[PDB]
């Protein structure tokens, strides 16, 4: 449950990514695939070489959600309907996976904002990663 | 795995009461109403829509006497589960692209039917034994991927 | 989230259990000792031996809150927020653990409601500890 | 802990530029601030009501060192880090009844300081030797564990 000082840390460590949001997705879903083996696979179709072309627009992908989760962080289960739907019915990916990735997000965060990613920052954007997984797999069953 | 040899007789007394044909169907049928995202690889089977169309589902009374059957030989081999599946191991991760975590999941799924079937003679100990087992064959399988 | 057939499922598993909760939620506690030691590590002041008593008292203090939660099924986080309290601010339970705890009592009433634990049944006993799990683990941080 | 002398190389090349002082402080305060329920174990060491009373406390820090200190050894032993942990593991169950599961919750928490840290040179590749590392640790700490 995000408190007003979560959702202003994770407005302001965000607001950083700016520009570059795709680049960390991408990173992190390198770092993922390559920390934790078994998240492939769910990507068999994709070439998963480093600076594979799928990857890196996956990556976008997904910094584009977690971009619309920071705006509608007081209404994310509509902002991210969608996509629960998309993740519950059709992709399964198993409910275990959103914690090794959301993990990968950090680290990343953690390697490209030193002078942000404070305790507190830290502690914050863990809370967020969270819920938005908690509400991809929310209508799994 | 490291069980005791009280454990091991545990294990293997009562797996020698069950009847494989019908403990597989149901274990992985109810897989697959209760973890219901794992229909992802059975897409194939057919209807499964619904408990009586997943569980009744003639495909999938077959592929589960397929899982424990193999499940059944590595009870044989308790001192060498990585080397008793590592084709499977290989088959799941290379080419059917499982997620191991579904492993984990139809073991306790598993441990629930032995429950189920036994009534009273699952106990504690015996449960605990058998909790070692399906981790054993979960992390056996596991273990190739990459 | 619990539709009206888990309900009823739940409603009707649990009414069965009726009488034995107690005795039931003091099994479902050894299951879970033996099963998964690392559960001890809460419980170090307690007698961890059969039948100790110490455990029958725990395990009907457990089953009644169940029961109570099946109860107020339409209101759960309110019914346990107490518990929740509890949970999250003085016995600080790693969350990891509630997941352990629910399956020994998974296998615990399919051990002893041969007939009533189905498959439509277990899928909604399993819905149902998740949902209550997730109240008492609410508010972590 | 299966690790590649590329991996091993390339652990032991990072680590060795580590300032264990500051890295084991913040590594056991961030797991105090990120997950809070760690704290249980540590009400004797003072006000950790803010992520700074946290940070700050000098108790948090010396057994951040401490901590990080031992983790620092067994990397001297990455072939068996069982044997390198087992007093270690039957303190942290027979006396401090620590669950071993905020033993992950560190090696995760530990792998986001040295990449906060290092910024650029812990890469895809480094995390995920380091990954291994902090599991083989968490599973030796965790071994002797009845
Ligand atoms: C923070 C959690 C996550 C977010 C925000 C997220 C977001 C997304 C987005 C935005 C899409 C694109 C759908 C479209 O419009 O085509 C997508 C697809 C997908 N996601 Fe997720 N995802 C998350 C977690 C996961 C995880 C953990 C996995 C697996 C390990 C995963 C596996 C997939 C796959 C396989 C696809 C489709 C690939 C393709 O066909 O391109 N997702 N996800
Ligand atoms: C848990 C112990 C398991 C064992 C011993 C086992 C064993 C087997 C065997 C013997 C086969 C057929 C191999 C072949 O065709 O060469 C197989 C195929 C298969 N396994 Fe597993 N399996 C296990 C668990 C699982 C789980 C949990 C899943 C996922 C929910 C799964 C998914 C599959 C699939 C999708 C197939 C292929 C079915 C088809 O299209 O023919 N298995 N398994
Ligand atoms: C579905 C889950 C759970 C329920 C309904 C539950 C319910 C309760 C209840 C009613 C109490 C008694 C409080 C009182 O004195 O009023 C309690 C205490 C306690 N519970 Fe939980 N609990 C759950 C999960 C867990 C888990 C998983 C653990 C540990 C692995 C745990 C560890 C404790 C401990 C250590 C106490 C303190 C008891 C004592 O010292 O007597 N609980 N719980
Ligand atoms: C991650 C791997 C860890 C290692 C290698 C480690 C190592 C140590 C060491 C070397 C000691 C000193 C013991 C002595 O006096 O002989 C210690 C004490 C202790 N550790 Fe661990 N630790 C680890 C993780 C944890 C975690 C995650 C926690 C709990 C949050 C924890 C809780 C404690 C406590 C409560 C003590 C007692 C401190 C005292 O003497 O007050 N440890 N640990
Ligand atoms: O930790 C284990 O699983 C191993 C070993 O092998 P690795 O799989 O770690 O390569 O010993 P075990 O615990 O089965 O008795």
């Amino acid at each position: 449950v995000l408190s007003p000082a979560d959702k202003t840390n994770v407005k302001a460590a965000w607001g950083k990514v700016g520009a570059h949001a795709g680049e960390y997705g991408a990173e992190a879903l390198e770092r993922m695939f390559l920390s934790f083996p078994t998240t492939k696979t769910y990507f068999p179709h994709f070439d998963l070489s480093h600076g594979s072309a799928q990857v890196k627009g996956h990556g976008k992908k997904v910094a584009d959600a977690l971009t619309n989760a920071v705006a509608h962080v007081d209404d994310m289960p509509n902002a991210l309907s969608a996509l629960s739907d998309l993740h519950a019915h059709k992709l399964r990916v198993d409910p275990v996976n959103f914690k090794l990735l959301s993990h990968c997000l950090l680290v990343t965060l953690a390697a490209h904002l030193p002078a942000e990613f404070t305790p507190a920052v830290h502690a914050s954007l863990d809370k967020f990663l969270a819920s938005v997984s908690t509400v991809l797999t929310s209508k799994y069953r | 795995v490291h069980l005791t040899p009280e454990e091991k007789s545990a294990v293997t007394a009562l797996w020698g009461k069950v009847n494989v044909d019908e403990v597989g169907g149901e274990a992985l049928g109810r897989l697959l109403v209760v973890y219901p995202w794992t229909q992802r690889f059975f897409e194939s089977f057919g209807d499964l829509s619904t408990p009586d169309a997943v569980m009744g589902n003639p495909k999938v009374k077959a592929h589960g006497k397929k899982v424990l059957g193999a499940f059944s030989d590595g009870l044989a081999h308790l001192d060498n589960l990585k080397g008793t599946f590592a084709t499977l191991s290989e088959l799941h991760c290379d080419k059917l692209h499982v997620d191991p975590e579904n492993f984990r999941l139809l073991g306790n799924v598993l441990v629930c039917v032995l429950a189920h079937h036994f009534g009273k003679e699952f106990t504690p100990p015996v449960q605990a034994a058998y909790q070692k087992v399906v981790a054993g064959v979960a992390n056996a399988l596991a273990h190739k991927y990459h």
